[PDB]
């Protein structure tokens, strides 16, 4: 039994099952992760006075607010 | 209760357990 | 006097778990805890007798700060105020008595000096929980209390369903203190100190209310976190009676009197809901234990109501706490002393007669009983008539069912309470154990336990009880009817036909099921996912066989 | 004492004598040890599963449902208690 | 219904277990053993009637329907003895299994009680 | 427990018999008018 | 109307209704008595007469 | 029976006879139904320390007191402690270290 | 086997087959124990639609 | 041992076992037994509750028998208003 | 409320501040708390007797003030309508 | 009483489930799983959908009283105006949002005072 | 100041809690770094921004879906 | 079912009965009380004319 647990690696298959939860939890989670980030990241900038701000691949905009400006 | 009452003559001499399971030999000093 | 309410029980316990203890025996631990415990008490009772009475508060620095980076401040300093003074007063008064007990109830047991070193640092740290003036020593207090009772509960390393009980009860408290550290984390960002005469709201994000009153239901095992608390009679009687009596289940109330800043309609609904869940659980069942911790929840929310309802209902609350520790502590002795004398039989279709048992156990049974039942002029009665006359006055809508619902559950504590008592003496015996004890130590700890009720009656708590508020005469005499009729009922011993109803109640609502599959079954289920379908699957990276 | 955990064979054949005695069916004078439930005391089966509650009840037991079944017979219920580390 | 173990019984055994079984469930639902025995006498009676059924069949149906009847009267909490599978007492403290004792380990070969590498 | 039907009429008319009395209570006088009557009849003594 | 078949179990255990394996109401509610009568002495001694 | 077993004390008479537990093993506490022989002895020396560490913690204790407010009436702490600052009653009387109304208003 | 005339032999076996959840029930249960135990997330994600909805018919009103 | 002691087959009750402090029902033998310092502070208790009781509801016996509001308006009535 | 207006209030600032009143008790009956207070909070274990009028006091001034709330309450009542006059 | 005798476990003899790591075996019989009720029997043989069907009345049973008096009944029930405090000492004690001074709808800016009473989450910018 | 005070801290400490508070927005928002939000004790900029949306919308002639503005929301601001 | 030998009088008909009327009457007071209670004092001081002389 450990060693089966231990090799594991060789029962995988792309079955039915598998790919159903790969999609709706890994993938499916992992992309509701990042929309909370953006959000969460966003919505920071709302709550400091700031425009909006390039993240990756977001077109040339404000980055790093300067420390010697109000916003 | 040993004697029968609470402030009876105790019943232990000896070595409670070994620790770090260290024993002594012959009297000699570990 | 002041740091001797914490700093001995601390002291106490840690040389009863030194290896000290091996050069002292039994005899010689029980000596030192119960001296202790005395020590403690005096000192408390001095305290609580300036605080209370010449209203003097003493603010203690202790080890200078604990940590202060950024804003941030943490202090290893102490403030005793009422609140404090009462908790104190309470806990160590419950905690000598139940000290006490324990000295004898276990006297066959093995490794009993372990067991008084756990219960003092029970007692300790709950001490400390109640001395602290910022939220990170509540929190300290919090956790220390929470692994002294898992470590209490699984004192019986033997057993795995005790086992089981702790880890789930460990896990649950867990979830509680995840979201009284996310309260914390709002309240020192909006608020930008700990300490809590510093912290003085008027509205906040919501958040702060919700967060603290759920970390605080979970240890007041309130609605949806009340299941570990039946579970937690496979520990010894003592844990029990301590756990029950005055620390862990009072320390959410605790907070939430001391922080006031809830939120009304949430608090009363979760109120009225646990009181009425265990109300209706406390006359459905046949372990003497369940019952009497399906009660402790009941008068929970109680006080969780009285909170809810105004800052006089919250000291009524308090009020409340301090009377019912005694007697709650006492029904869990007397109980652990008719299961003593019953050959350690923990069911109740086993009892009867008079001579199982001493009659000073009886008679503080009984006591007990007609305190909590709220029995005219008695120590309960006054508090739980004074909730009730602050709960039928409330000017919330809301507070309308909740009354009703209160109502409801008094009368069922007075019908399974009367249930209690019948099945242990009233009816014909029907068990084979008759081993009376009659040891000096349990039965003088009943009888402190009593004082303490005697005294909550002679000396009130606080100004309240004796404010007379104006209701019509029948309102009054309700409660008084309500335990009558419970009364009645219970001496009847009689039951329905709807059996299905009967199954649904006994089950406690199959919640204990619902949770074992909602949340935990997926758990695991999504625990293999990830590992075997990730790691080894999607994320593995094979070999390139050459 | 007397036993690793067990209690004497007499005691233990007086109570099952006494115990086996409460029927209405039943003469005294023919109950001994080792005797036949059925054949020889004529007693049904709901009696034997009277006649184990009840021993069940008097030495504080709950015997296994198999060995339940095994009983049918005064010495074979006599013999099991003589096992018994757990009657009291 | 029974479990497919007690299926397997013969045909007293099962009915024994069953009658077993609801005196033990009567007892469960049993506020007393006072209030047991009028109940206890009852069920007795209640087979009694039965005493001399031979059509295999309707003997079936009357077992079945009783099995299904005790089936849906399982108590949720059984009165168990205390030091039985089950019981609160029971797997306390249990008497320790002999364990073999190691002494002075450390000075038995030593600067070589590392790791090989 | 117990199987009374004596407890089931009990509770049937207990409960219309207090409904009787809530209906009584419902048309009392004023607690002041009761309170001076009933010092009228506490001065003639 | 027979009764008395299969082990008549009342019987069996009749001994338990033992007197002294009873409920007993000599000292059901001890101290009340004292307790009343010395509340008694308190309402003459203190409200009654003066 | 091995050598060491010599050293080794009995089982105690607390221990139940029928019960066998290992006795080899060094427990942080003491193991099973301990109870030594000069055990009154240590007890009394325990006690002598728990009296001193009292006393070391009281003196901290009154040494780091700090009262914001006066009291409402007299109260205990007077008699160790000097810091306690003077009463004050309800009605904002100055009140004397003892307790009592002065003179003027008093008697 | 010396105890088993006492608490029971090991004949009688467990019936259960070790086998992963129902697909649908395991997805649902999932999502409920996501939606129960996220709440703060909805909650601020519904506070800011509030207020862009709040915004959107104040620019639609101010400017006519 | 045990409190009761059971004799089984209709045995002789041993006379050692018989007397005053030996009662006896269904051949089953109960000592009549009393202890001195368990009556005492069981009475002590029981009293010191039943006069607490009993004095805190003659202190509050009117604010009971009639309510708040029928007592203090008719002192109101009766004794002033101020 | 202006048809049952309040009391003027017998109780200071200071006063309060002195007796070290609770702040949500501050109402208008502040003096009658405060002399209730006092004489309990010294009286030791009799104290329902030897401050039995100082609690009548209170709980007279109590009933006037809840007469006046009822009052308060009935008066707007009747002028929004609710209650027939 | 300690000391009683316990059976043990004996040790499996046939191949391992793939998720064997559910069942909890102490070393002594009876063993239990990870957690009650997950697999196997429940006492009283119950299911989950009999409380499902059960609770899907109950709940609602409990709910309905709570949101009746929540929607159809005011302020104006209670025959009394809340607690009377001078303007100075009411001024403060009303702002806090639990206290329950607001609900005296004979306050001079009550419904004022009621707005200002609504709870939010987010922290407005 | 609040142990000095007691009871009288709401009329009392005010000022006192307004500095602190005042002090610990300087420190927190002052150099607040790249990516922290702007921090309010006081919640000044909440009720600061919710009279402005309470006079946008008594502009706009709709019922307010948002709390009135409070006076304070703590013991300081 | 008997009652028990030591309280014979609890199983008698009659006691059950007024068991269930107390226990009915004190279970409907539960809801009857309270708009009861608020019309009664509603009244103290409503039929007053030292507050209300309309209403005598
Ligand atoms: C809460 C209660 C739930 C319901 C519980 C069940 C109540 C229903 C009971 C009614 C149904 C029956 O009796 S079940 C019917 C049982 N009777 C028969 O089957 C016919 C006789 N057949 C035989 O083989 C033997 O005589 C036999 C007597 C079996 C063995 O006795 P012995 O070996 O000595 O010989």
């Amino acid at each position: 039994w450990y060693y089966r647990r231990d090799h594991f690696e060789n029962e995988f298959v792309w079955n039915y099952r598998t790919t159903i939860e790969a999609l709706w939890f890994l993938g499916g989670f992992t992309a509701a992760a990042y929309a909370l980030s953006v959000f969460a990241f966003r919505q920071a900038d709302r709550r400091s006075g700031y425009p909006k701000r390039q993240i990756l691949g977001d077109e040339p905009a404000m980055v790093l607010p300067d420390e010697r400006q109000f916003y | 209760y040993p004697g029968g009452s609470f402030w009876s003559e105790g019943t232990q001499t000896g070595k409670n357990g070994f620790l770090f399971g260290e024993v002594p030999i012959n009297g000699q000093p570990r | 006097m002041f740091l001797l309410s914490v700093f001995f029980p601390l002291l106490g316990g840690l040389v009863n778990t030194s290896p000290i203890a091996r050069f002292l025996g039994h005899r010689g631990s029980s000596i030192i805890a119960i001296g202790c415990m005395v020590v403690a008490f005096i000192s408390s009772v001095v305290i609580y007798y300036e605080v209370v009475f010449m209203g003097c508060a003493v603010s203690v620095d202790v080890f200078g700060t604990w940590f202060s980076v950024g804003t941030f401040h943490a202090g290893w300093t102490f403030n005793f105020d009422l609140l404090t003074a009462n908790m104190l007063f309470t806990v160590t008064g419950v905690s000598m008595a139940v000290h006490m007990y324990a000295c004898d109830y276990m006297r066959q047991d093995p490794h009993l000096n372990l067991f008084l070193g756990y219960l003092s640092y029970f007692t300790g740290f709950m001490c400390v929980l109640v001395a602290a003036d910022n939220l990170l020593v509540m929190l300290v207090g919090w956790e220390g209390i929470g692994v002294c009772s898992y470590l209490l509960i699984g004192y019986w390393s033997h057993r795995l369903s005790a086992v089981k009980s702790a880890q789930k009860a460990i896990l649950v408290n867990r979830v509680s203190d995840g979201l009284l550290m996310w309260g914390v984390l709002w309240v020192w960002y909006h608020l930008g100190s700990l300490e809590y005469d510093l912290l003085n709201v008027y509205s906040a994000s919501g958040f702060v209310g919700l967060s603290i009153l759920i970390g605080a239901m979970g240890k007041s095992a309130q609605i949806l976190f009340h299941v570990w608390l039946a579970d937690a009679m496979e520990g010894p009687t003592p844990v029990s009676a301590l756990i029950h009596a005055a620390t862990l289940v009072t320390a959410g109330v605790y907070l939430l009197v001391r922080l006031h800043i809830h939120d009304e309609m949430f608090v009363i609904i979760v109120g009225s809901l646990t009181a009425f869940m265990a109300g209706v659980f406390g006359a459905t069942q046949s372990d003497l234990k369940r019952v009497i911790a399906y009660s402790t929840c009941s008068q929970l929310g109680y006080m969780m109501v009285s909170l809810g309802l105004g800052e006089t209902g919250g000291e009524a609350s308090m009020g409340h706490l301090m009377t019912h520790a005694s007697f709650k502590a006492a029904l869990f002795l007397a109980a652990g002393m008719v299961i003593s004398g019953n050959g350690g039989n923990q069911h109740i279709a086993r009892y009867g007669g008079s001579a199982h048992s001493a009659m000073f156990t009886m008679l503080t049974l009984m006591v007990a009983s007609l305190s909590l039942i709220g029995w005219p002029e008695l120590s309960g009665f006054y508090s739980k008539e004074t909730i009730l006359n602050l709960a039928a006055i409330c000017a919330d809508p809301i507070a309308d069912v909740a009354h009703t619902l209160l109502l409801l559950t008094a009368m069922l504590t007075s019908a399974y309470t009367t249930k209690l008592f019948y099945q242990c003496f009233m009816v014909d015996f029907s068990g084979s154990s008759v081993t009376p004890v009659r040891n000096v130590l349990p039965i003088l700890a009943m009888a402190i336990l009593l004082l303490d009720i005697m005294l909550k009656v002679w000396v009130g708590t606080n100004l309240l009880s004796g404010m007379l508020f104006f209701l019509p005469w029948g309102v009054k005499t309700l409660p008084f009817g309500l335990m009558v009729a419970g009364i009645l009922t219970a001496t009847a011993a009689v039951g329905s036909e709807r059996f299905t109803l009967i199954r649904f109640c006994g089950s406690r609502w199959g919640f204990d099921q619902l949770f074992a599959r909602s949340p935990v079954n997926p758990i695991f289920d999504l625990g293999r996912i990830t590992w075997a379908i990730g790691d080894r699957g999607l994320l593995s990276v094979g070999n390139l066989r050459a | 004492g007397f036993g690793g955990g067990f209690l004497d064979k007499d005691s233990v054949t007086e109570r099952v004598l006494h115990v086996t005695k409460h029927f209405e069916k039943i003469d005294a004078s023919k109950v001994s040890p080792a005797a036949s439930f059925e054949k020889d005391l004529g007693l049904d089966s709901l009696d034997v599963v009277e006649l184990v509650m009840a021993l069940e009840e008097e030495f504080g037991l709950e015997i296994p449902d198999a060995e339940a079944d095994k009983i049918a017979s005064v010495g074979d219920a006599i013999n099991y208690i003589c096992s018994n580390p757990m009657a009291k | 219904m029974a479990s497919e173990v007690v299926l397997a019984l013969p045909h007293k055994l099962r009915v024994m277990r069953m009658y077993r079984t609801g005196l033990k469930e009567l007892i469960n639902w049993s506020a007393n053993r006072h209030e047991w025995y009028p109940r206890a006498y009852a069920l007795r009676q209640e087979f009694e009637d039965s005493k001399a059924l031979t059509d295999r069949e309707e003997i079936r149906k009357k077992l079945e329907h009783g099995e299904e009847l005790l089936a849906r009267f399982r108590h949720w909490e059984p009165l168990i003895k205390p030091e039985f599978v089950g019981g609160t007492a029971y797997s306390i403290n249990p008497a320790q299994p002999k364990l073999k004792f190691i002494p002075n380990y450390d000075a038995m070969d030593e600067y070589k009680k590392g790791d090989h590498l | 427990g117990v199987f009374s039907r004596y407890y089931n009429t009990g509770l049937l008319c207990g409960v219309a018999v207090a409904s009787g009395i809530s209906i009584w209570w419902y048309n009392r006088e004023s607690i002041y008018v009761r309170v001076k009557s009933d010092l009228e009849k506490e001065g003639k003594t | 109307m027979p009764k008395v078949v299969g082990f008549q179990w009342e019987r069996y255990e009749a001994w338990r209704h033992h007197p002294l394996l009873q409920f007993n109401k000599r000292n059901a509610f001890p101290g009340v008595g004292i307790g009343f009568a010395a509340f008694l002495a308190y309402v003459a001694y203190d409200k009654s007469q003066p | 029976e091995p050598s060491w077993a010599k050293q080794l004390a009995p089982k105690s008479g607390l221990c139940p006879p029928e019960f066998h537990y290992n006795r080899e093993i060094w427990y942080p506490h003491g193991g099973f139904y301990c109870d030594p022989k000069g055990w009154r002895k240590n007890t009394l020396l325990t006690l002598g320390g728990i009296g001193v560490l009292l006393y070391m913690t009281f003196s901290y204790s009154t040494a780091n007191e700090v009262r914001h407010m006066p009291p409402k009436g007299w109260i205990p702490s007077i008699m160790w402690n000097s810091n306690v600052p003077d009463p004050v009653d309800f009605r904002g009387r100055k009140l004397n270290r003892d307790g009592t109304l002065p003179e003027g208003e008093s008697s | 086997t010396s105890l088993d005339h006492v608490f029971g032999d090991n004949s009688n076996k467990l019936n259960y087959n070790f086998e992963p959840m129902g697909m649908g029930s395991l997805f649902i249960r999932t999502m409920v124990m996501v939606g129960v135990f996220f709440f703060p997330v909805f909650i601020m994600i519904n506070d800011d639609y509030k207020y862009t909805s709040f915004l959107d018919k104040v620019a639609a009103a101010k400017a006519a | 041992a045990n409190a009761y002691h059971r004799t089984y087959n209709g045995k002789p009750v041993p006379p050692e076992l018989q007397g005053a402090d030996y009662i006896t029902y269904a051949g089953v033998t109960m000592k009549k037994e009393f202890h001195l310092f368990d009556t005492v502070l069981s009475k002590l208790i029981g009293a010191g509750a039943t006069f607490t009781c009993l004095y805190h509801f003659y202190l509050n016996a009117e604010e009971h028998w009639h309510g708040d509001i029928y007592f203090f308006e008719k002192d109101v009535q009766q004794n002033g208003w101020d | 409320a202006d048809r049952f207006p309040p009391p003027p209030m017998k109780a200071t600032q200071e006063q309060m501040d002195a007796a070290d009143v609770p702040y949500h008790y501050r109402d208008y009956c502040a003096h009658m708390y405060i002399d209730y207070k006092e004489c309990r909070l010294t009286s030791g274990f009799s104290w329902r007797t030897k401050c039995a009028h100082e609690l009548h006091a209170y709980n007279k001034c109590e009933y006037k003030e809840f007469k006046r709330r009822v009052a308060i309450a009935i008066e707007e009542k009747r002028r929004r309508g609710l209650i027939a006059a | 009483g300690a000391g009683a005798p316990v059976k043990l476990a004996p040790r499996p003899d046939k191949p391992l489930p793939t998720w064997y790591e559910l069942w909890w075996d102490n070393g002594y019989y009876p063993g239990q799983p990870a957690a009650d009720f997950m697999f196997g029997a429940w006492p009283g043989n119950m299911t989950e959908t009999y409380y499902l069907r059960f609770w899907s009345v109950f709940g609602l049973a409990l709910a309905a009283p709570f949101y009746y008096v929540a929607n159809f009944t005011d302020e104006t029930r209670m025959p009394m105006v809340p607690q009377q405090y001078p303007a100075e000492v009411r001024d403060v004690l009303v702002q806090r949002r639990n206290s329950m001074l607001k609900h005296d709808f004979s306050a001079p800016d009550f419904k004022e005072v009621k707005d200002r009473a609504k709870i939010y989450w987010t922290p407005m910018y | 100041c609040v142990r000095a005070a007691g009871t009288a801290r709401y009329h009392k400490c005010t000022e006192v809690m307004k500095r602190l508070q005042a002090a610990v927005r300087v420190a927190s928002n002052v150099d607040r770094g790249p990516l922290a939000r702007k921090r309010d004790v006081g919640f000044i900029y909440h009720n600061n921004r919710l009279r402005e949306l309470q006079q946008q919308a008594a502009e706009l002639e709709i019922e307010n879906p948002f709390p009135a503005p409070a006076k304070q929301a703590t013991g300081g601001y | 079912v008997k009652p028990p030998r030591v309280f014979p009088i609890l199983g008698s008909p009659g006691y059950q009965f007024f068991a269930g009327l107390w226990t009915g009457a004190m279970l409907t007071f539960i809801f009857t009380s309270k708009p009861l209670g608020r019309k009664e004092v509603e009244d103290l001081v409503k039929y007053d004319p030292a507050y209300f002389p309309e209403y005598a």
